């Protein structure tokens, strides 16, 4: 409802253990897509 | 100065008197000797089914593992712990008499260490959380009473409980107490010092608050030293980097730490001493006390 | 809304939040108790009570405005904040604010067993809820006695406020024999 | 006055009590809806009370005034003369008309 | 330390039928406890 | 309308409404809540507690709630006041003080833990009995009155009774267990024992019952197979009689 | 008593006979050195390990029970002592008093299992006061020490801690008369000295409850006791500090609720902080030099502590502080509360804030033969007091002019009020601080200081000599 949770923070304090800091590294491909990521690979950071 | 002598005074303030130093000179000798120490034979003794001992260590296993936050006291622990350790702490050579010396120990040992007191060592340290406390220093002597001389069945033991329960709360718990372990301060043998001038008799807490808690300092060191005793390779890496555990503790530089932090206490007591001709005695019991504790981190 | 979704949905979540068998070891006990709290504090803190608390209002006002689906649909959102609040006391410190919200809706007959479900944890595990039970609460926990029949859970509740942990309540022992034992 | 005595079994109806005595009474007290709330004889202790000092409540008192040695009546004390608006919280509600089957055993 | 019970009166086989124990009000029932008995005890006349 | 109590033993609903009702109003009267012990005493009184620790045929359940309330409206109090003052011995000093002795004679063998004289200064406690005609709290005075003479030889005599018919084969274990049948005496006689109600002849035969060779100038609870339940109780027991030996032992130091 | 000194003990033998016989008879009482058992213990420690062998307990509290029977049946000389160590031998004639602490002490105890509440509240503070009035309560001091009296009293301030300030209150006026009476409850108070000061914020703001407050329990338990105040940690000053440092910057609520104008400060919490730091170093007529350090480093650290006046951007000296509040008293619209018990006017307030720092920092001053040995510490410290106030700022001060009562044409004495006015009591501190610091050693500057100070004060007091006017306050 909040507009607010569309923001980003660095929020420290009690926020490393909540569920609203898990972030799912989705690569951009289908076939071989659970396999190691590499420096530079394009994907993206999907809020769970 | 002579005119309050007990002969005018009334018989209740005597007996208090007669009452404080019949505690004091009486019996707090007798305590020491006589305390548990037919009680052990008998639980060990016989009669699938545990035995008695067998089930109080099962107990404090049970009551270890439960989650909480901190500690709580507990009388009972503590008192069986001391009784256990104790047991085994049981007390040049001919070959044959040290072998037998180490035969009689390593059967007390296995008295303990086979219903289940090195998981409950290990248990207890981890129910800590990291503060000292009365139960923590038992159980550091019964780890120290279980594994002396190098024990490799109860090192077998630990290191499987440790690697198979991934229990990381064992590390936190000891790098928290080596964290809090204290060293030499000269504010506090200072002060000391002015009380004693000036006229005031220096009681036990007060000698203890310069180098406080060297006891279980060192029970901490020899228990972590018994614990690579006889060159285990396996704990003496598994101190280093915990393999599967979420969080590891890296023993060997903790004990370095608290190394460099006793020996800029140390050298400071020397600057203080240097410019003075002679150490007086409680500068020579504080020098000793802070060399034992050195000796056992070496 | 989907009906049968939300049925599964409310099914699976309860069946999600089940404490382990007595019968368990002790060690297997633990590891089910302390993987439980963790999922009732992820779900806390993700606002899960305010919207249970929110579709139980939403269900109230849409029956005082399929009523054997939305029964249980009320059924099922009690005993899923049971499960919730179940064992956790922050959960049930968090709760403790809506005494008001619980005891008024204890009075409705399809929803008093479900509400003293979630009272009595609530008691057995926040120790403050019990400093802000006044006597219009006590009232009503006595008039569900007098009547929905012989309950004895309502007793149960009733000792609950009594006793806490150890602790005696003088406020609640009185107001419990002044208004229980006259009549 | 606030009781209404109806007789049971009739003392000597000479002997009554006077200011400074001890009136030894056994008694039964229950709620006007036949729901008992007190007995000295369950208790195997007869109550003492003195006249003339408002130890206990003011019907019971005139009752025993009333009666006379050895004498067990039936005594009816309404709310007025026997708390009220306020009454023993957890045995006797409030305006609560009260019956005691009152026994003057002993005038000492 | 409970008033002795003695009434003395009629009753009718129809329906007079006490059974030791527990009955009506707080048990004890006697002759005048029911619409079947009529009963007397020295001050009052007792039925149902 | 009224049933017999006993009634209940094949009523299972209201045998357990009617024991939850016990239950409150022990909790109601907990921890010195004097006033509402008052009002309890107007509904359940000393003859149908009386009745109620005597009586045989009674539930289990319904047992053990009569024992409870008898002990807390009655008993609870004072027990919790001399446990709070226990850990300290303030000993007056006179010739009473100095006639303790370690031992009872030149023996040397010791004598019954809990009997002999006490020298320690205890604090009274203070019941009034609940009249429910006197108007004012003046009456009022801690816990209501009980008998306490016919209480402990009731207890004593309901103990004897229960350890003579404890034999493993009986089929009628009094309220259903054995556990049903001991626990309610046995936390009657520990609460009557820490108020220091019983003389030395009750002590002497509550030892003989717990052991009898042992305490000599059947074959004892404590050789009994017994459950869990009655193992607490006992020792419970065990740890008064320590705790009598201690302060004897200290009020002997005293005198000396 | 000690019969190993041989010769050196005065004992006669004969009579050392009857203590080793009983000993010896004790010992065996007490247990220490297949067979049916003959006495408890045997019987005990027999049906225990007979109940664990026979089957496995499935209750925790029955292994427990049973295990702590077994092990105490093992420790009879321990129990022994633990309990000679609460034994306590009185007099016959003080039987019934202690009957009566006994029944007070134990009414307190056992409501230590009850919901605090007002007839609770009442219960208790009557208790305190019957156990306070008692006269075994002064004359038997170890007796109350023995009992665990102040243990349960600060279980129940512990739990209070704020909707009863009276039961705080009560707690900390018996705990104050506690410390009081003998130095080893002084001492037996001082273990909590570091739980009084975490909670020391409690009760300052209200006047009327002056040594009824966990600070002025706090500062019973180190005052005028020379070992203790030597033992003080430096968090434990590090907390009052900080405390003192906050009064420093915000506004009192309470004085804010109740209408006082917002100066900015609280100079009514940091006096009463100022005063526990000033019982804390100066000891018995003289400084605790470690203390003074410690104290002058944290509030160096800090400058709040000093308040606006001795802020160094913008403060304008303590003479000038001075005399503004004085300005604020005389004027009833700055420091009374607005129109709409022993009233605070802010005046008088922020002259005692100034007058109990200066006084503190004066008492921190180095003794005279420290600084003549040479200690780089001690003329540290006196270099930094003598740089935080200039001897001008004293002299001004003790150059203000007071305000004494007058004796009126009609035959009435005119007394002006003593609670709202600069009083002498704001002068004596800075005598001090002129004196331990920056000692008077010129001719010059002690007979300017006369002429200006001193002179006018006598002469007042001269004046003040009549038969009407010399008995006033
Ligand atoms: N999550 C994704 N986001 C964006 N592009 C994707 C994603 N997954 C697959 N693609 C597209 O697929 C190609 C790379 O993936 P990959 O070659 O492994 O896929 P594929 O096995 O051929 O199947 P598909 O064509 O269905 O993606 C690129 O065209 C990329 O644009
Ligand atoms: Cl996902």
């Amino acid at each position: 409802n909040d507009a607010q949770h569309r923001r980003i923070f660095y929020e420290a304090g009690g926020a490393g253990t909540r569920a609203r800091s898990l972030w799912r590294v989705e690569p951009l491909r289908i076939s071989w897509s659970g396999s190691n990521i590499r420096w530079g690979q394009a994907f993206r950071l999907r809020h769970i | 100065f002579r005119m309050a002598p007990l002969y005018n005074l009334p018989r209740h303030k005597i007996n208090n008197f007669f009452l404080s130093t019949f505690q004091r000179v009486w019996l707090e000798k007798v305590n020491e000797k006589t305390q548990y120490d037919r009680l052990i034979p008998i639980l060990m003794k016989s009669p699938k089914q545990p035995d008695p001992l067998h089930q109080i260590i099962l107990h404090f296993s049970r009551n270890a593992l439960t989650e909480r936050s901190k500690l709580e006291d507990d009388p009972l622990y503590t008192s069986y712990s001391s009784m256990m350790a104790k047991s085994c702490q049981s007390g040049e050579k001919t070959f044959e008499e040290k072998e037998m010396e180490k035969q009689k120990t390593l059967y007390q040992q296995a008295r303990l260490h086979e219903r289940g007191a090195a998981e409950m060592v290990l248990q207890m340290i981890s129910a800590s959380k990291g503060e000292m406390s009365p139960m923590v220093v038992e159980t550091l002597k019964l780890g120290i009473a279980i594994l002396n001389g190098g024990n490799a069945g109860v090192q077998q033991k630990m290191l499987d409980y440790l690697k198979e329960k991934k229990d990381a709360g064992f590390f936190q718990s000891l790098s928290g107490l080596m964290q809090s372990c204290s060293v030499l301060d000269l504010n506090a043998f200072e002060r000391q010092n002015k009380a004693e001038g000036l006229g005031m008799v220096t009681e036990e807490g007060t000698r203890e608050k310069v180098l406080q808690n060297d006891e279980f300092t060192r029970d901490l060191f020899r228990f972590l030293q018994l614990l690579c005793e006889g060159h285990n390779s396996d704990f003496q890496n598994f101190l280093r980097t915990q393999m599967g555990n979420t969080t590891t503790i890296n023993v060997i530089i903790s004990t370095v730490d608290y190394l460099l932090r006793l020996q800029e206490s140390i050298s400071d007591f020397y600057w203080y001493y240097s410019g003075k001709d002679i150490i007086d005695e409680s500068g020579q019991h504080n020098f000793s006390k802070a060399l034992a504790v050195t000796k056992q981190i070496f | 809304l989907p009906i049968q979704e939300v049925l599964q949905t409310l099914q699976d979540l309860i069946a999600y939040f089940q404490p382990p068998e007595e019968e368990m070891q002790h060690e297997d006990k633990q590891n089910k108790l302390r993987s439980l709290k963790n999922r009732q504090n992820l779900f806390k803190e993700e606002g899960m009570l305010a919207l249970v608390l929110n579709c139980i209002d939403r269900l109230n006002i849409y029956n005082s405005v399929s009523g054997m689906a939305w029964k249980e649909i009320l059924n099922l959102l009690y005993k899923l904040l049971a499960a919730l609040i179940r064992g956790n006391r922050n959960n049930c410190a968090q709760f403790s604010n809506n005494l008001d919200w619980l005891i008024s809706k204890l009075d409705r007959l399809e929803s008093s067993s479900g509400i003293l479900e979630v009272l009595h944890c609530i008691l057995i595990e926040s120790p403050e809820a019990l400093n802000l039970i006044a006597e219009g609460h006590i009232k009503s926990i006595i008039s569900l006695l007098d009547k929905h029949g012989r309950n004895h859970k309502v007793l149960d509740v009733l000792c609950s406020l009594c006793l806490c942990n150890g602790v005696a309540v003088r406020a609640n022992q009185n107001l419990i024999c002044d208004n229980l034992l006259p009549r | 006055a606030g009781v209404e005595i109806e007789t049971i079994s009739p003392g000597d109806g000479r002997t009554f009590p006077k200011k400074g005595q001890t009136c030894v009474v056994h008694y039964t007290g229950m709620l006007q809806n036949g729901k008992k709330f007190d007995s000295s004889r369950d208790r195997n202790k007869p109550f003492k009370f003195r006249i003339g000092k408002q130890e206990v409540i003011k019907g019971f008192e005139e009752g025993a005034a009333q009666m006379s040695l050895g004498q067990r009546a039936k005594l009816t004390c309404t709310p007025d003369v026997a708390y009220g608006a306020t009454g023993h919280p957890g045995v006797i509600p409030p305006n609560a008309t009260l019956i005691f089957d009152v026994e003057l055993l002993n005038l000492e | 330390a409970e008033p002795t019970h003695l009434r003395v009166g009629w009753a009718s086989s129809s329906g007079y039928a006490p059974y030791p124990g527990g009955g009506e009000g707080w048990g004890g029932n006697g002759v005048g406890d029911d619409l079947y008995s009529y009963g007397f005890d020295g001050l009052h006349l007792w039925s149902g | 309308r009224c049933v017999d109590i006993l009634e209940l033993c094949e009523q299972e609903d209201l045998m357990q409404f009617h024991y939850h009702t016990l239950r409150l109003y022990s909790a109601v009267c907990a921890l010195g809540n004097s006033r509402v012990a008052y009002a309890l005493c107007g509904h359940v009184d000393l003859s149908q507690l009386f009745y109620a620790i005597d009586n045989k045929y009674l539930p289990g359940l319904l047992r053990s709630g009569f024992y409870d309330l008898l002990i807390s409206i009655h008993l609870a109090n004072a027990k919790e006041r001399k446990l709070m003052m226990k850990n300290e011995y303030i000993i007056p000093i006179t010739s009473a003080t100095r006639k303790i002795r370690l031992y009872p004679d030149e023996s040397k063998r010791h004598g019954l833990p809990g009997v002999g004289l006490r020298t320690c200064l205890k604090p009274g406690f203070r019941f009034s009995t609940p009249c429910f005609v006197v108007t004012g709290e003046e009456h009022q005075k801690q816990s209501p009155e009980i008998p306490l003479e016919i209480l402990k030889t009731k207890a004593l005599s309901m103990l004897t009774e229960a350890v003579q018919h404890s034999g493993a084969h009986i089929r009628d274990p009094v309220g259903g267990s054995v556990e049903f049948q001991f626990v309610p005496v046995l936390k009657l006689i520990g609460t009557l024992l820490v108020m220091g109600v019983f003389d030395d002849d009750d002590i002497r035969q509550i030892l003989l019952l717990i052991d009898p060779s042992v305490f000599g100038e059947v074959k004892g609870l404590l050789q009994t197979r017994l459950p869990e339940s009655v193992k607490l109780q006992m020792c419970e027991l065990l740890s008064y009689l320590c705790d009598c030996e201690l302060q004897h032992r200290v009020e002997a130091i005293v005198a000396f | 008593l000690n019969f190993q000194l041989g010769e050196n003990c005065p004992c006669p033998e004969e009579i050392r006979e009857e203590l080793y016989d009983f000993h010896e008879d004790l010992l065996i009482h007490c247990g220490v050195p297949e067979r049916c058992p003959t006495t408890l213990k045997e019987l005990i420690s027999q049906t225990m390990i007979r109940w664990a062998q026979e089957d496995q307990i499935q209750d925790a509290e029955l292994v427990r029970m049973m295990f702590s029977l077994l092990q105490r049946q093992y420790d009879s000389i321990g129990e022994l002592l633990q309990a000679l160590r609460k034994t306590y031998t009185i007099s016959q004639a003080s039987v019934s008093d202690t009957i009566n602490l006994l029944a007070a002490l134990g009414q307190i105890r056992c409501l230590l299992s009850v919901r605090m509440g007002k007839e609770e509240e009442l219960l208790m503070i009557n208790g305190l006061g019957d156990i306070m009035n008692n006269k075994v309560f002064y004359q038997h001091p170890n007796l109350m020490r023995v009992l665990g009296m102040h243990e349960t009293v600060m279980e129940v301030m512990v739990d209070v801690l704020i909707a009863f300030p009276k039961m705080v209150a009560s707690c900390c006026r018996f705990l104050c008369y506690f410390c009081r009476i003998s130095r080893q409850n002084q001492k037996a108070m001082f273990e909590h000295l570091s739980y009084l000061l975490e909670n020391s914020s409690v009760g300052l703001a209200s006047p009327s409850m002056r040594g009824s407050t966990p600070l002025d329990v706090a500062a019973s338990s180190v005052m005028d006791n020379n070992e203790l105040a030597l033992g003080l940690e430096e968090p434990d000053l590090e907390k009052v500090v900080t405390y003192l440092a906050g009064c420093g910057l915000q506004s009192c609520p309470m004085l804010l609720a109740k209408g006082y104008p917002d100066v900015g400060w609280n100079p009514i919490e940091g006096e009463r902080y100022l005063s526990f730091l000033r019982f804390a170093v100066f000891v018995n007529s003289e400084s605790v030099e470690e203390n003074a350090s410690v104290v002058v480093k944290l509030l160096i650290r800090r400058p709040e502590c000093f308040g606006p006046a001795l802020r160094g951007e913008g403060g304008n000296g303590l003479l000038a502080a001075m005399q503004g509040a004085i300005k604020i008293s005389e004027n009833p619209a700055l420091d009374l509360p607005s129109q709409g018990e022993e009233i605070v006017h802010m005046g008088n307030a922020i002259m005692s804030f100034y007058s109990a720092l200066i006084d503190l920092l004066g008492r921190c001053a180095p003794e005279m033969h420290l600084i003549q040995t040479g200690k780089g510490e001690a003329i540290r410290i006196r270099s930094i007091l003598r740089s935080l106030v200039p001897t001008e700022d004293l002299v001004g001060i003790i150059s203000i002019p007071l305000k004494l009562p007058s004796l009126n044409k009609d035959g009435s004495i005119s007394e002006p009020d003593m609670a709202a006015n600069f009083c002498p009591d704001h002068k004596a501190p800075m005598v001090l601080f002129l004196d331990r610091v920056y000692g008077i050693k010129d001719q010059t500057f002690l007979l300017h200081l006369l002429e200006v100070g001193f002179l006018p004060d006598l002469r007042a007091s001269a004046s003040l000599d009549t038969v009407s006017l010399s008995t006033t306050e």
